RNA sequence: ACCGGCGGACGGCUCAGUAACACGUCGGUAACCUACCCUCGGGAGGGGGAUAACCCCGGGAAACUGGGGCUAAUCCCCCAUAGGCCUGGGGUACUGGAAGGUCCCCAGGCCGAAAGGGAGCCGUAAGGCUCCGCCCGAGGAUGGGCCGGCGGCCGAUUAGGUAGUUGGUGGGGUAACGGCCCACCAAGCCGAAGAUCGGUACGGGCCGUGAGAGCGGGAGCCCGGAGAUGGACACUGAGACACGGGUCC
């Protein structure tokens, strides 16, 4: 009976990472394709209306968005279906507000207030590295963003590393490597929102993912996925992560 | 149409009853019996997802490559032997595994003319 | 009829202020929209032409009624943002 | 050469393009151990794996067997009764979707 | 067999309608679409009709027509026969969609006694 | 009102068919397609051509529909360059658990782009700024396609079933791997641990009952699958062989 892509999304079938009343209404905003995945993002309409309360109805929320009063990273977004994901910076210059989108201990997305000096920095985890035409190295980040560097700097970047990029100018500030003693922040799984330092890395045969052991601030050792470990510093977190 | 879906018989030997109509995405197309001729003939086919395929129906030239990487464009005379089918050699039908005779000698095809639109071959030593 | 302003919030994206208040009035009917707006304007020095009462709600067996109001900076902004039906209900539009 | 498994490569070599060690075939997915019960078809063996299934209501186990057809590379001439290791791969025929990668024990 | 001749002047964009009863209808019968004949054997003057001074070598070219049942004539259909053809473009079909095809009834190129209206163009 | 663009393949309804990779779950696609959206790196050079609307004349009971003239585009077509696809010979810079993958250097070829368009504010002009836009490459994201292991129903007053069937060697076709199909070579494959055949039935989350073990149901809500009087076919489109588009019986 299905003949093509879906365009709707019932509230009961909404992702579990949203702070949404699943039974108040029947329909939910189907997220447009964008930077992050479905499970690590929420449409900008929900952030504008439910999370912050700046609007009561979708009509006035759309009017606010069209007036260009909301900024994601450093660029103004007018699409109410635009996804906002992990490590994103939401800026409202008219009120001077800056938030970092982060998961909480039960995997739900929340906005953590930050300062103006921190609002210009967005960490990006290198999801993949490849080559393009002309012998140039292309880096693909956790939010689907891409960067291009010369072959000379091919040894300065590797997968699972973190790049601190200044937005919206898209300039690399520094690179945090993935190694022992590096501060990390777990973004998915059972140990969401937990932070600590790398202890050991275990690799397995076949296509099974690598596992990383992290020691938290209390001395407890817990395991998680290497792709779930997000480097945020060398010895201390370079961004506010509470 | 040329349905390329699931088989109608189980590996044990039982019969399978279709629970749905044939889908457009599971349909193939007629074979392109690329014949040796005097002028090349090719057509463009719009495929799944709006992609493009070049179908070569008549072939008159071939790109024959040697062991040193040198390639020459020559003319096809006849299909000496086609291991794919016992009638292709006598009907002068070029496939991927065919062996052809050109101005420089015997060549073995290495491309798929029905999917490529060109004929490429390697010299036989 | 005593009005207690429980909360005032300043919306700057939409140039308005949102006022949540309560009306204590035992042994009296639910106050009219005109009277509520008049008292609220007299108390908070708001502009009568840019204030709108979203709702006044009464509850079961209660002497207090909840009320929500919005005061906009400009009449043009209020017309642009607010729906037509609420303006008609509050009497700001002759329609 | 290592192809993602902690097993020794075959001693000899072959020209089969479907051999994961000396060809272009790629292994990805499940890895199973079994006993060869049939090897009559060319480059094809039948692998049998035995496991116990727990019946809740009767609180008892019942024996079940799994039969899988796998490709037999010329380097690894697995015979009937051999303890064999198979790995998942892309479809090779109507019923073959695994490939023999090593012979643990010779019958 | 009577005909309604729609004569169109390409150099002015005007058209005129004339009725043919029982003599020149025979003369017109049997010709296909695209056949040119002089206007002088059709028993018509063409001068006072258009208020013009057409040259002596004026001709009528049959461009189309419709029959009794209001069906058009397709130039690509041979013979004076009425058939049903799955059409996607051309005379007798208006697509109205992107790529839809509908089966319609059209007449052949040759003129038949069943034809009612014949559309022709003046050629100098 | 017309041309043109997008949507109309989602939503809404039903449980007919289906004992099957249909469904549930865990894994693969290193064997595949993807319009709308996000990021980075590049481009927008030169030409041609119809026609809708409108005017004249109409045909037909209607449904529908003919001829001529005159026009524009983000409409269509052509050239060039970028670029894609195949094959042959070399270097190993990259991701990966592992390269029929990516990248770089030669060679033979085929295919082969665009709308510097629109609006606003300035500026004497030239020119400048903002917004919405067009094409190519590399990635994502979104919706799918295909594949595997495991699980879930009764009848032996149904015991043999299969012959493109099971496997291979070479190809064709497909967006993709595959007896999906073809040519050739062998006799394989399933089965008393219930084959084949017949009966019934959309599968699951769940619902009813019972102290529990268990037994029974699985219409309403959600996810997945099918169907549009019974069938079979195709056009356009990224997506259909399409409930309110098309053809035949
Ligand atoms: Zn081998």
């Amino acid at each position: 009976a299905r003949k093509g892509p879906k365009r709707h999304l019932k509230r009961l079938a909404a992702p579990t990472s949203w702070y949404i009343e699943r039974k108040a209404y029947k329909w939910a905003v189907r997220p447009r394709p964008g930077p992050h995945n479905m499970r690590t993002s929420i449409p900008l309409l929900y952030i504008v209306r439910d999370y912050l309360g700046y609007a009561k109805t979708a009509r006035e929320a759309r009017k606010i968005l069209n007036e260009g009063k909301f900024l994601v990273d450093g660029r103004v977004r007018k699409d109410y279906k635009f996804p906002v994901g992990i490590m994103d910076v939401v800026s409202i210059p008219e009120t001077g507000e800056h938030y970092r989108v982060l998961p909480n201990r039960i995997g739900k997305l929340i906005l953590h207030p930050i300062s103006e000096d921190e609002a210009f920095i967005k960490p990006l985890r290198i999801r993949n590295k490849r080559m393009i035409k002309g012998a140039r190295v292309q880096l693909n980040f956790h939010d689907g963003t891409n960067h291009i560097v010369s072959i000379a700097e091919k040894d300065n970047y590797f997968t699972s590393y973190t790049v601190l990029m200044k937005v919206p100018e898209r300039e690399i500030l520094e690179v945090l490597p993935f190694e022992k003693g590096a501060y990390v922040f777990v973004t998915q799984g059972k140990n969401v929102a937990r932070k600590g330092r790398i202890v050991e890395i275990k690799r397995f045969p076949m296509g099974w993912p690598d596992v990383v052991t992290i020691e938290d601030e209390e001395g407890e050792l817990f395991d998680t996925l290497k792709e779930y470990a997000f480097v945020v510093g060398t010895d201390k977190p370079k961004i506010s992560l509470p | 149409a040329i349905w390329q879906g699931r088989s109608l018989k189980k590996p044990s030997g039982g019969r399978i009853v279709l629970a749905r109509k044939k889908r457009k995405r599971e349909l193939g197309r007629e074979p392109s019996n690329t014949r040796v001729a005097e002028q090349d003939k090719r057509k463009i086919i719009r495929t799944y997802g709006g992609n493009r395929k070049v179908r070569l129906t008549a072939a008159a030239y071939a790109n024959v490559f040697d062991k040193s990487g040198k390639g020459r464009k020559v003319r096809i005379i006849r299909v000496i032997e086609n291991p794919a089918n016992r009638q292709f050699a006598r009907r002068n039908i070029i496939t991927k595994g065919a062996i052809i005779e050109t101005e420089i000698g015997k060549a073995k095809v290495t491309s798929r003319p029905g999917q490529d639109g060109v004929v490429n071959a390697i010299l036989l030593e | 009829m005593e009005i207690r302003i429980k909360e005032i919030k300043e919306n700057k994206l939409i140039g308005r202020k949102e006022i949540y208040f309560e009306i204590y009035h035992p042994g009296e009917p639910t106050p009219s929209r005109k009277d509520v707006k008049g008292k609220l304007v007299a108390m908070l020095d708001l502009n009568p032409e840019t204030t709108v009462i979203q709702y006044i709600r009464s509850y079961f067996g209660s002497y207090i009624s909840k009320g929500y109001a919005k005061a906009y900076d400009s009449k043009e902004r209020m017309l642009y943002i607010e729906p037509e039906y609420i303006l008609i209900r509050d009497g700001l539009i002759e329609k | 050469r290592d192809i993602g498994l902690r097993v020794q490569p075959p001693a000899e070599k072959c020209d089969d393009p479907k051999c994961p060690w000396h060809g272009n075939l790629k292994i990805h997915g499940r890895v199973f151990e079994g006993i060869v019960v049939s090897d009559k078809p060319r480059k094809t063996v039948t692998v049998e794996r035995q496991y116990y299934f727990y019946l809740n209501k009767y609180e008892r186990y019942e024996l079940r067997r799994s039969k899988i057809h796998a490709h037999n590379p010329p380097c690894i001439n697995a015979k009937v009764g051999d303890k064999v290791l198979i790995a998942e791969t892309r479809p090779l025929s109507k019923t073959k979707h695994f490939v023999v990668v090593a012979v643990l024990e010779r019958a | 067999a009577t005909f309604k001749l729609v004569i169109s002047d390409p150099k002015s964009g005007i058209a005129k309608q004339v009725e043919i009863t029982g003599a020149e209808t025979e003369k017109l019968i049997g010709k296909r679409i695209g056949d040119q004949i002089p206007a002088k054997e059709l028993n018509i003057n063409l001068n006072e009709l258009f208020g013009k001074e057409f040259p002596e070598d004026v001709k009528l070219e049959i461009r189309g027509g419709t029959d009794k049942d209001g069906f058009p004539m397709r130039p690509d259909i041979h013979g004076p026969r009425r058939v049903r053809v799955l059409l996607s473009k051309g005379p007798g079909f208006r697509p109205k969609e992107k790529g839809e095809r509908r089966k319609k009834t059209v007449r052949g190129n040759t003129i038949s006694p069943e034809i009612v209206q014949v559309n022709v163009k003046l050629v100098y």
